[PDB]
């Protein structure tokens, strides 16, 4: 069981470790995502001569 | 030359809005991913706290 | 009338680039995302199999 226990506890550190990576690539999606909204506006700025 | 003006405007102004929408839902779906990201942190330090 | 037209076009294809590159970018983090979720997935998998 202790054997047992410390397999679970670094998997526990591998699973957390991965968390934060996890983490960091859905906040560089949603910072990516944000980025496609304002080159959009960009594309109206281009047209706002016309209608 | 003022159809195809026109048509290509309303192209890329009917166009633009689908970037801006889509990227939208996929922005809404990473800030309701974070939430499950976060929860499932907690799980892991409430967890590890339980194998203590 | 041909400048307002070229500028257009100039800013809508160089923009529309930005869309396509950054759009594969969200792409490529989803790819590589989704990797990470398997491997998640499988640590789950392995750690229930050692609760056993």
């Amino acid at each position: 069981q202790s054997r047992g226990i410390d397999q679970v506890g670094l998997a526990v550190a591998e699973m957390d470790r991965v968390t934060q990576q996890n983490a960091a690539l859905v906040e560089e999606s949603a910072a990516a995502a944000a980025a496609l909204e304002e080159q959009a506006s960009r594309l109206t700025e281009a047209v706002a001569v016309f209608r | 030359m003022q159809g195809e003006l026109m048509r290509t405007v309303g192209d890329v102004r009917n166009g633009a809005n689908a970037i801006y929408s889509g990227a939208s839902e996929i922005a809404t779906g990473n800030n309701d991913l974070s939430s499950r990201t976060e929860q499932q942190a907690a799980s892991l330090e409430e967890t590890a706290a339980s194998m203590e």
